[PDB]
RNA sequence: GCGAUAACGAACGAGACCUUAACCUACUAAAUAGUGCUGCUAGCAUUUGCUGGUAUAGUCACUUCUUAGAGGGACUAUCGAUUUCAAGUCGAUGGAAGUUUGAGGCAAUAACAGGUCUGUGAUGCCCUUAGACGUUCUGGGCCGCACGCGCGCUACACUGACGGAGCCAGCGAGUAUAAGCCUUGGCCGAGAGGUCUGGGAAAUCUUGUGAAACUCCGUCGUGCUGGGGAUAGAGCAUUGUAAUUGUUGCUCUUCAACGAGGAAUUCCUAGUAAGCGCAAGUCAUCAGCUUGCGUUGAUUACGUCCCUGCCCUUUGUACACACCG
């Protein structure tokens, strides 16, 4: 009963996500959970959007694993 | 008829009946192209008899395999055996032996099972255990 | 309560109040005969 | 500072349960001062297994 | 001429093979085209019982067996020629059934 | 193992 | 282990002690030759018998053999 | 280098494999060298394989295990805890994605880190017990190189496995992080404290 | 795509005199209502025209009323009778779907009616032992 | 070259056909698709209620193409799964018969499928027409 | 059905006939030593390679005991035990 | 087995032997197996190509793969070592197979107060034998629950749950005037289940038993959570004369402990352990159980007498009903 990860994306976490993701060596579903404290479900919807917007280059695709790195 | 050879490759239970004729480089799995053979992870096991000596050796031959029985991996292993066993046999009957012997060197030096079928089968279960070696746990 | 059901509907199940006994194992010279009629050497001689 | 030893002759099994093997080693550098030492894992001849300390002989284990 | 089928069944093969063989010989010197004999996949008759008549001791099992083998022979011959072959090649081990 | 006793 | 028994050891060595010349340092010809000399009920037993026979001849060539 | 045309078309990605056989057709073994002389004869990187999946017979003779590919030997240590035994294809997926993670971190060759994480995680001195039938006694003996490569592989997979217990972090990146830290001597990782602890007690028993 | 909001989230809800967490997905959130499971909530969430990808706090007040009515009046919105809790009821014989508070009440009526008729099934409920034929020689240790 | 259903990967073909068979709209859909379970061993409904019947019928239609005169009873066994028996071991269970009876009926009167002799349901003249057409409009991207 | 009766070629070589032949001799009160060897030499008369007769139970005593009377050559294990 | 030898040569057991697994493009044939051709036909590109169906008269060929019958094939084969240079063993080469080639069946001399008169029209003795302890039929029981223990199954989550999509094994079973088998295919039912036909007395049909793990794609996001399905209610069917003490299943609902197990202790060395399913059995209904089969498939030894057990020798004996002396 310690997780308390946020499942709804509010305004302060919106720009913080778009500001901290570029400064990441390698991200994953758990990595966003680990440092951005967002939920795993919120991690998937957040990551799958950043790929279309050019922030993230897709290293590999899989259902159970999403390996991503910076696109800059 | 034409330069046609028929053979079979086997794994634990899966057996692949492969037909190799003379023609264009058609490599089919039950009428399906090899580039989609499942599982995706072991797709290169079937590619091994191709890329080891190169896709060039298959330009003059068309291969259609019919694999039945066994499991997912076993059918993969029986097919990749049939391609190597079919190709090696083909150069015996319609090509010189040196090239036929040459393929036997790269294949065997990479995988022993490419030309030689494995003899392993599942050991029968013995009474007193839920396996072949294992037994019911004994209580004192 | 002549019918057997009437008691069951009103009787209380006081089974968790009493502690079970700590030990309850309740199920010796096998080689020593208890028949009491030995075999004579003439019976063995006549028989076998 | 680690030193390496090349095994040259398999003597036999030692220890209580026989899981450790007495073996004769040879020094890769300064090929002298042959020392009898114990090895836990399976050993064929010509193993380049290393030694944290060399100034200790090895005998039968109880 | 008639499309006729003959089936050979038994538990033992030396008896089964003998009946199969000489009938084929009867269609060799006789110019009757032959199909067969077809060796049917053998059927093993197994039953797993318990060795102990009572229920004491080790857990050990008895696995008895029967092997039954089938041979079907196809004939293109008149009913008289096919019938006389069976009585020539009658032997107790194999039952003989003839079907047109 | 029990001595059959009647009532009727 | 692959230790030969006495029934394959003594049966083989009698063959040398009676048919030394026609044997040869090769198994297959010895395998066929022992198939005609001795009545062997099982082919596994004959392959066991013939195998020790050639091995004894390999020993006879490299020195004097004991008991033959 | 030329593209070869087939009736059943062959994609370009696989066509790269003719010039060099590569792990998952993504990693090459030629730029990898093992930093321990004793473990050279017992580590098998010479033969490239497309996948760490051979289905051979290495359990027939004594030292056949040193001839199994190190990638297959690493994966064969993943499927444990009953629920995983016999799930090799899953274990390959776990390792194959992990190698990709190992690459995007520090940009090194993933299998080079595998080599780096093995020679440093194989316990070199272990204290055997010489207790006289019940009493406690310990005595330090050496470790064979074959017992060193495998004890590295055996211990390495455990550290990721426990790091992935009751943890949102998946096993693949747990295995990815377990291999990368152990490569550089990270005392924070598992099988590095244990390697030092297993060696330290030998220093107290010789 | 991820969106943003402020003040439109409802952390704590009160449906059928029962609290519902807002951080959990709605379709499984409704399971916290007694008499409502995952299977039933999935049918009513789509009947209430609520997409399954929303949290309980994301929903509006109107949808919250739209949820309870389909909960409280199941047969009125093409929900099958066999999909209900108690069809062919003891007294009126009509199809009802019970909810949070009313379950243990009608269950007590079920227990009292079965106890009043002093059958075997009712009596064992009074004793507190397993009713459905379970053996209790070695497993009844709780 | 001639592209057929067997020349297309199995997984991505349905993701395109199911969209087309959904957009085509001539496929009739029974009213209980949003209520009932696909498999008796299943415990939850399909997570895409808006397209499961279209996504299912696309798989069934192409499955009919690959084989000969396969009936609805065989269709239940293939689509059934391992029931989550609570403490008892998992067992194989056949799926719902009515949906697969409707799935063939929905595809039969649309011209894709029809009754075959000696049982089963053979693909129609126009069944092979569009399926190989869908294959042409699948792998080109 | 047609049933014919034929006399056996070797009575001693047949372990069947001698078993009931022993049964008739046993019932007449003859001592076991006289009865047991009375058939053994008959089997050895017939040329049978070996013969073993086992009598177990009670004779004038409460305790049960066994007496095995082996003669000649014996095979005990394997496939030939069914043929010979 | 070699070797040593007051012993020499033998017999039983072991091993040999039989059944099964692996090899056979080398024979023998197979419309109840398959293939390739050839017709007849259908799709897509139009290259003549690629994928199906059909042909118990296309009155085609073949047995590579499927089946079984006659055989061959391995005998530690060749070579390095080690050893008494002997029996053997260890490393390589070839080989289908070089661990007793793999697994089992059989399995010695006497014996045990081991277990069964609860399998026999197998029995000796004691008891009963007509108000029968025979038999039959009715209603109940072996399930009954303060408790200790054992064989196991679910699980304790993310290598994971579901929801879709891929879609591959092998051992086996089956009826007629019955008293009902496997039951397809179709038609209804959310399901379970219901109806109408047919085939199969059997490599034909049930059945390719299209099994699950597994593969891919999304939802869940460490929460006793959607991991788990105990306790409990309602309704719907089947089985059987008869289901109440719920036969069994299904639908909804009810959402229990369990967050990896103390002291101890069990099984196991290669397709093995461990997961994952299916069949036959007891069966009118019921399988968390055995007996078999198959899918995926390892870690580490290939050593020792440290624990335990047994065997052998020496030794001691006042034991021989043999230390339960």
């Amino acid at each position: 009963d310690k997780a308390q990860h946020i499942v709804i994306l509010d305004q302060e976490k919106y720009d913080r996500i778009l500001k901290d993701v570029p400064t990441y060596k390698y991200v994953s579903v758990s990595v966003l959970v680990d440092r951005l404290k967002i939920g795993g479900s919120l991690a998937r919807v957040a990551l799958r959007q950043l790929e279309e917007d050019g922030i993230i280059t897709p290293v590999l695709k899989h259902s159970k694993q999403a390996i991503y790195t910076r696109a800059q | 008829s034409t330069q046609s050879v028929q053979t079979f490759g086997k794994k634990k239970t899966a057996t692949a009946v492969a037909h190799v004729k003379a023609g264009k480089g058609l490599i089919k799995i039950n009428g399906s192209p090899i580039t989609l053979v499942q599982p995706e992870i072991l797709r290169f096991k079937v590619y091994e008899p191709l890329t080891l000596v190169g896709l060039d050796k298959f330009q003059g031959i068309d291969i259609r395999v019919k694999v039945t029985g066994g499991g997912h991996v076993s059918q993969v292993y029986a097919i990749r055996q049939a391609i190597a066993k079919g190709l090696v046999a083909y150069h015996q009957k319609y090509v010189d032996e040196a090239s036929k012997n040459e393929l036997k060197k790269i294949f065997a030096s990479y995988d022993k099972t490419l030309l030689v079928a494995d003899s392993r089968r599942m050991e029968p279960k013995k009474f007193g255990g839920r396996g072949a070696r294992a037994r019911f746990q004994k209580s004192y | 309560k002549s019918p057997t059901g009437n008691e069951a509907a009103l009787k209380n199940k006081n089974f968790n109040k009493d502690v079970a006994p700590p030990q309850s194992t309740a199920t010796p010279f096998d080689r020593h005969s208890r028949t009491g009629k030995t075999d004579s050497k003439k019976k063995l001689q006549q028989g076998w | 500072p680690v030193t390496l030893a090349k095994v040259i002759k398999v003597l036999g099994r030692t220890g209580s349960r026989g899981g450790v093997t007495q073996v004769r080693v040879e020094f890769l550098e300064d090929a002298s001062r042959t020392i009898v030492r114990n090895v836990k894992g399976p050993v064929r001849e010509n193993d380049i297994l290393c030694l944290m300390e060399s100034e200790r002989e090895a005998r039968r284990l109880r | 001429i008639h499309k006729i089928r003959i089936t050979l069944t038994s538990t033992k093969v030396k008896q089964l093979e003998n009946v199969s063989a000489n009938i084929i010989r009867n269609a060799a010197q006789y110019n009757i085209v032959k199909k067969g004999p077809v060796r049917m996949p053998t059927k093993v008759l197994k039953i797993t019982t318990r060795k102990t008549p009572n229920g004491e001791g080790s857990k050990t099992w008895d696995a008895y067996e029967m092997r039954i083998h089938k041979r079907v022979i196809d004939l293109q011959a008149p009913a008289s020629t096919v019938k006389r072959i069976t009585q020539i090649t009658i032997e107790p081990g194999v039952d003989v059934e003839v079907t047109i | 193992r029990k001595k059959k006793v009647y009532t009727t | 282990g692959r230790v030969r028994t006495k029934t394959v050891k003594r049966a083989s060595k009698v063959l040398i002690e009676r048919f030394y010349p026609k044997l040869t340092l090769d198994f297959e010809t010895n395998k066929r030759l022992t198939s005609e000399i001795a009545v062997i009920q099982s082919k596994r037993l004959r392959n066991k018998i013939a195998g020790y026979t050639t091995h004894l001849m390999k020993r006879i060539q490299k020195g004097p053999v004991r008991g033959i | 280098l030329q593209v070869v045309e087939l009736a059943t078309t062959i994609p370009l990605d696989v066509q790269e494999a003719q010039r060099e056989v590569k792990l998952f057709n993504k990693w090459s073994f030629e730029d990898v060298e093992v930093k321990d002389v004793s473990l050279v004869d017992y580590i098998q990187i010479r033969n490239p394989v497309f996948v760490s999946h051979t289905a051979g017979k290495y359990a027939s003779k004594r030292f056949r295990k040193a001839q199994c590919p190190i990638v297959e030997r690493l994966t064969n240590s993943l499927m444990m805890n009953g629920r995983n035994n016999g799930k090799k294809l899953k274990a390959v997926r776990i390792v194959k994605h992990a190698l990709e993670i190992i690459h995007v971190l520090t940009e090194q060759n993933p299998i080079q880190v595998v080599v780096d994480a093995i020679v440093n995680s194989g316990a070199r001195e272990d204290s055997t017990r010489i207790g006289s039938s019940g009493t406690v006694r310990r005595q330090a003996v050496d470790v064979s190189p074959l017992r060193r490569v495998n004890q590295a592989i055996a211990l390495l997979t455990i550290g990721a496995r426990e790091a992935s217990f009751r943890n949102i972090k998946t096993i693949a990146e747990c295995l990815a992080e377990e291999l990368i830290n152990a490569a550089k001597g990270s005392s924070t990782s598992y099988a590095i404290k244990k390697k030092d602890e297993l060696e330290r007690v030998a220093k107290s028993n010789r | 795509l991820v969106v943003q909001e402020q003040g439109s989230f409802q952390h704590i809800l009160r449906l059928l005199n029962t609290n519902i967490d807002g951080r959990i997905k709605i379709m499984y959130a409704l399971t916290k209502i007694r008499g409502v499971g995952r299977r039933y909530a999935n049918l009513v969430c789509k009947k209430a025209d609520v997409e399954l990808t929303k949290r309980a706090g994301e929903l509006t007040q109107e949808e919250l009323e739209r949820i309870v009515t389909i909960m409280q009046n199941p047969t009125n919105y093409k929900i099958p009778a066999w999909f209900l809790n108690r069809q062919k009821d003891q007294v009126d014989g009509k199809d009802y779907h019970v909810l949070a508070n009313n379950l243990e009440s009608k269950l007590r009526d079920d227990l009292e009616r079965l106890k009043k008729i002093r059958s075997h099934r009712g009596i064992r409920h009074f004793w507190g032992l397993k009713v459905r034929g379970q053996h209790t020689k070695t497993t009844s240790r709780g | 070259p001639g592209v057929s259903v067997r020349d297309v990967p199995a997984q991505d073909f349905i993701n395109a056909y199911a969209q087309f068979l959904q957009r085509q709209g001539k496929l009739e859909v029974p009213g209980y698709v949003d209520i009932v379970k696909t498999s008796a061993g299943n415990d939850l409904p399909p997570q895409e209620a808006e397209t499961w019947f279209y996504k299912r019928a696309a798989s069934i239609a192409r499955h009919i193409y690959l084989r000969k005169q396969v009936g609805v009873g065989a269709l239940n066994k293939l689509y059934g799964g391992a029931k989550n028996r609570g403490f008892r071991p998992h067992k194989h269970v056949d799926a719902s018969g009515s949906i697969n009876r409707k799935c063939v009926q929905a595809l039969q009167k649309i011209g894709v499928l029809e009754i075959s002799p000696k049982g089963g349901r053979r693909i129609s003249e126009n069944g092979q027409r569009d399926l190989d057409r869908i294959a042409a409009q699948t792998l080109e991207e | 059905i047609a049933i014919y009766a034929e006399r056996v070629e070797e009575r001693g070589l047949s372990a069947a006939v001698q078993a009931e032949a022993l049964k008739a001799k046993l019932l007449s009160g003859l001592p076991i030593r006289r009865a047991a060897y009375g058939v053994l030499r008959f089997a050895m008369g017939a040329g049978a390679k070996g013969v073993e007769v086992v009598i177990s139970g009670k004779l004038r005593a409460a305790r049960a005991k066994s007496q095995k009377y082996a003669d000649g050559f014996m095979i005990h294990s394997g496939q030939p035990t069914r043929d010979f």
